């Protein structure tokens, strides 16, 4: 008998062009991130305004696709930290969508913290466990 | 030139009194009331609408909102973070 | 059979828009259209555009709102 | 006819096209909701937004032109650049479901030779459900990849940045309707393809 | 009998089971036994699963896919497909001098580092997992490649499927 | 045309589950519309060691066509253990067993946003009788959630 | 039979226009028009020119979108 | 008089998208698409074509190959050193 | 009216001359998309001469039937012998030996773009035991290829 060893379930053929589509989408999300990092250098990391402390590493799996606010909020109040907001929140929303698995609490809102860009900033004061989210000075 | 600066009716909206000479239409899967006066819906909900795009928008005290928009048979809407849709009938 | 193996349906809570039962449990079985359901599959055709417009046409042809016109509800 | 010795209904394929483009329009839309979180990540048009919630324009590239235009005469190039879409204000970003769901209606609506040309027809069906499918695809992948070009160009130095003008007002009104903080925002420059070609800046990547 | 994870690393003991329920014939049972134990009954058993074996001179290879034998773009061992694993062993349990070489591969979809680290953490769990059986740690060597050296079209979805790989190589 | 309930789910296999599961001896408790599962580590891990038995996942899943029935937001998984050699040994081990027990849970299909995770070692026990090792009732893994609407 | 002596068709993969059988062999038959074909005889007249002009003819004359007239389908 | 550089209807067909007001051709014996839109062919392909002759041409960062040429119902083509034909049929 | 496979072949048939070919004596393998033939040289030749039998042309027809059946742009044909007198004469053997059976498979009608010919002498063995002529496993020819689409 002659066999080679991948053989899966069937395939669909609009999950194949999907996927032919997503291969081109992601090699040049590839090409211009390599572009912009030799253009732009960052110099800079969210660990000093973001540290870690005692639990805040207890660790969460999160799929969320919502406003900022609210998932802050939550992952405060697991944390056992106060909450605080700053500044006026826009008319139009601040979005965000993580999708992650088994992750610690800095780490998750690092990546907020990251995903937020120019709109929202965390700071995070363990000395008076205060999880600060402000919005920016704009409009 | 000075852009307009609101519709006045969305104040009407945001307190859940219809617009005047203005007909109901029937939303389903979700907490959200519309009418529609100018082939313009007017929406009361506090829910996120996500993908059709609006034209105008203001939010009250409790944090109800009140949208100004085109005419569409479906609505996109963010819940406690999760994605769904809500259904118009009657245009 | 919506509240089985329990008390019965006491009444239709509409601020949450679910029945109760004859216990001190909330229901599975919805009793108003105003209620949270996980819908993500939807009928009809111009979806994603302004809806049908209403003309009556000699042809075939369905045509969006926005002027798009929709090929799957048009006939061949 | 052949050599000299040899010489000595319409119906079923329409309604079997109208049948199968409704059943593989289904089917592609089951499919689509299936990989809903994996599209999201994929095609994720909220990150590219710009500062005063701007959708960014649409570039489109062509390498190795050739026109003949006539005899005696021809053009060439090497490299073009287009805009073909333009910067504008939104208030939701655009979602993958605007481009890729097809339209389902289900129709309600109705034998030697009937059944081999039902299957004919049923087969072409599908074929145009997924040349449907396939102009869709190309669609949404002409605008994401007009978007990633723009954010490479921008970095490269080859087009401008839009440029915003607000004007704050203090409270404004009448004794019968007054607002508190007024603020009108206005685009006043719109992004361009520069011809200056000794301020661009090259990348090399290590 | 057996504990289904990985029988707590113990030899397991499949004679005597066959031969001890085959009598209420010993006879019948030892030749069950030597049928069920020799080197083509287990080449044949991983043909019934989705492992290669090819034979070529004094070399013999191994082809195991990651896209069962592993969790999706992870270096955890898929703890379902233990059937194959344990006929890997028993496999390899036959050569006890000779020297092992585990290879990971994948395909051309992300990043250079990405699929170099992904192929060297898949071949470092295999070598880990044939390690902890009994084979000892100075015959062992483990590398991952990338799309360096592919077997198939990365160009198409069957293709690109078949590149995605564990090669075991001994003499 | 509209559903007419939450799809997959059922009042009387609620009441069903929640018997059979105080039967086997899980404890399932509900006060307002607060939810408790309460597990016992010996029918689920070994001798204060971080691995599943390969019988477990029997109950693992039972406890996941359970979870499946309501709909919710956030689950909190905490575990808690008794005093072996330290404190830094226990809490690994309570944080190493809840990591494994919401990936298991994660892995199968429960419809929720968020789970966290965490392990208290022995700081709160609800027992005064501390004799038992695994086997003694103070060393569990508690769910926590809330029905939403 | 396409998958003869093998274990039957898997599935058609249309980014190589192939059937694919129960084991990790690739079919020789094709399952879209896109597969590469060796075509070397094609029918039809006024082949390597525009094609056939469509008018409508009084007499048997075939002519070709470039003025050639088809001897081959024009009428005796 | 410059002659004209090119027509940028090629961009959309080396993306894909087809020109608008045109419809489709059936192509068959190759990997490639063809549309008609005003009596001229827009082809998008990878092979190389050998005989009909095209007038306007362009080619993509990944390889892709865009021509504008006049209408035929078959195409020469090279695919991997060897020649073979197209059928194009819709005219 | 179009074509509904590629002419001439068949997977049955495939199969069929693979099962023959391995119960023959001669090696056929496949690996992802790759086929390797092995010949061994005393199958095909005389005593150390690049002189065919009459008799191989038989195989060689075989192994041309087999051939047919696929789609192919470059084809390799690589020949190692064993040490008789010095390097030099073996590496021209298997040259000629490289020569003769690519010219007699392009003679017959593989459809085939390019066929390489190479002759390595005896700088790659696959078996330690050398103590035969032709007669040793390691002198062999080979013929490898790679399936197109």
């Amino acid at each position: 008998k002659f066999k080679k060893p991948p053989i899966n379930n069937p395939s669909d053929d609009a999950t194949i062009k999907l996927a032919e589509a997503a291969v081109s989408v992601s090699d040049s999300m590839l090409e211009m991130a390599k572009v912009e990092k030799v253009i732009t250098p960052p110099s800079k990391d969210n660990t000093l305004t973001i540290p870690n402390a005692y639990n805040l590493q207890a660790r969460a799996s999160v799929d969320w696709s919502g406003p900022i606010e609210e998932l802050t909020a939550r992952i405060a109040k697991a944390a056992h930290f106060r909450f605080r907001v700053l500044g006026k929140s826009p008319s139009v929303p601040v979005l965000i969508s993580i999708s992650t698995k088994d992750e610690s609490l800095a780490e998750i809102l690092r990546d907020i913290d990251y995903q937020a860009g120019k709109k929202a900033s965390i700071h995070v004061y363990p000395n008076s466990q205060v999880v600060e989210l402000r919005y920016a000075k704009i409009y | 030139g000075i852009p307009p600066s609101a519709n006045d009716l969305l104040l009407h909206v945001l307190e859940g009194v219809p617009p005047p000479g203005s007909r109901r239409l029937v939303v389903s899967g979700g907490d959200a009331r519309a009418w529609l006066s100018n082939e313009k819906m007017y929406v009361r909900t506090n829910l996120t609408i996500l993908s059709p795009g609006w034209l105008a928008s203001m939010t009250s005290a409790d944090g109800t909102h009140a949208y100004e928009m085109q005419k569409s048979p479906v609505l996109l809407v963010s819940w406690h973070g999760k994605v769904m849709q809500l259904k118009v009938e009657g245009l | 059979g919506c509240c089985s193996k329990m008390g019965g349906i006491n009444y239709c809570d509409s601020s949450a828009g679910r029945l109760v039962c004859n216990n001190g449990f909330y229901s599975t079985c919805y009793c108003t259209r105003h209620a949270v359901m996980d819908l993500q599959f939807l009928m009809g055709c111009c979806l994603w555009h302004g809806g049908v417009y209403p003309q009556l046409n000699s042809s075939g042809l369905v045509v969006c709102n926005d002027g798009y016109v929709s090929e799957e509800c048009s006939l061949q | 006819t052949g050599s000299l010795a040899g010489l000595q209904k319409e119906t079923a394929l329409s309604v079997g096209a109208q049948a199968g483009l409704a059943w593989r329009a289904k089917i592609i839309d089951e499919q689509l909701n299936k990989q809903a979180r994996n599209l999201d990540a994929i095609y994720d048009f909220n990150s590219l937004v710009l500062e005063h919630n701007i959708l960014p324009p649409v570039l489109l590239e062509g390498r190795n032109t050739l026109n003949l235009a006539d005899a005696q005469s021809i053009r060439i190039s090497d490299r073009t650049y287009k805009v073909a879409k333009q910067a504008h204000f939104i208030t939701t970003p655009p979602t993958w479901r605007q481009y890729l769901w097809m339209d389902y209606v289900k129709p309600e609506a109705p034998k030697e030779i009937w059944c081999i040309y039902t299957e004919r027809g049923w087969k072409n069906g599908i074929d145009q459900a997924n040349t449907i499918l396939e102009e869709n695809i190309a669609r949404i992948k002409e605008d994401f990849g007009g978007m990633i070009l723009y954010r490479k160009l921008l970095a490269m130095n080859m087009v401008s940045p839009p440029y915003v003008s607000h004007t704050d007002l203090g409270v404004t009104g009448d004794g019968s309707e007054i607002h508190i903080d007024d603020r009108v925002l206005r685009i006043t420059a719109l992004p361009e393809l520069n011809v200056n070609s000794a301020e661009w800046r090259a990348a090399v990547a290590k | 009998c057996f504990h289904p994870p990985y029988n707590n690393f113990q030899p397991d003991r499949r004679a005597v089971k066959r031969v001890g329920v085959d009598t209420g014939g010993g006879t019948v049972g030892l030749v069950a036994s030597i049928y069920r134990d020799s080197k083509r009954k287990i080449i044949r058993d991983l043909q019934k699963q989705d492992i290669q074996y090819v034979e070529y001179g004094d070399t013999r290879t191994l082809i195991i896919p990651t896209d069962k034998y592993f969790m999706f773009s992870s270096p955890r061992l898929n703890e379902i497909c233990y059937p194959g694993l344990n006929n890997v062993i028993r496999l390899l349990n036959f050569y006890p001098q000779s020297t092992i070489y585990v290879a990971g591969f994948t395909d051309n979809v992300g990043s250079r580092s990405h699929k170099r680290k992904l192929s060297q953490a898949q071949a470092e769990t295999m070598m880990t997992f044939l390690w902890a059986n009994g084979i000892a740690a100075k015959r062992l060597k483990a590398e991952g490649y990338g799309d360096k050296n592919a077997i198939s079209d990365n160009a198409i979805i069957h293709g690109s499927a078949q590149n995605r790989r564990i090669e075991i190589q001994w003499f | 045309k509209l559903p007419c309930r939450v799809d997959g789910a059922c009042d009387a296999t609620i009441i069903k589950m929640m018997t059979d599961l105080n039967k086997k001896g899980i404890k399932v408790a509900s006060v307002g519309q607060n939810y408790l599962i309460s597990i016992p580590a010996s029918a689920l891990f070994a001798d204060q060691s971080p691995r599943l038995n390969w019988a477990s996942y029997s109950l693992l899943n039972e406890i996941a066509a359970f979870l499946k029935q309501f709909r919710k937001i956030a689950i909190t998984v905490t575990s808690y253990s008794s005093k072996y050699v330290s404190v830094k040994r226990e809490r690994a081990l309570t944080l190493a067993r809840s990591r494994v027990v919401s990936e298991y849970l994660w892995s199968q299909g429960v419809d929720s946003r968020i789970i966290f995770t965490q392990g208290l070692g022995s700081d709160k026990p609800i027992t005064s009788y501390t004799l038992g090792g695994d086997r003694s009732p103070n060393a569990r893994v508690e769910i926590t959630f809330r029905r939403a609407v």
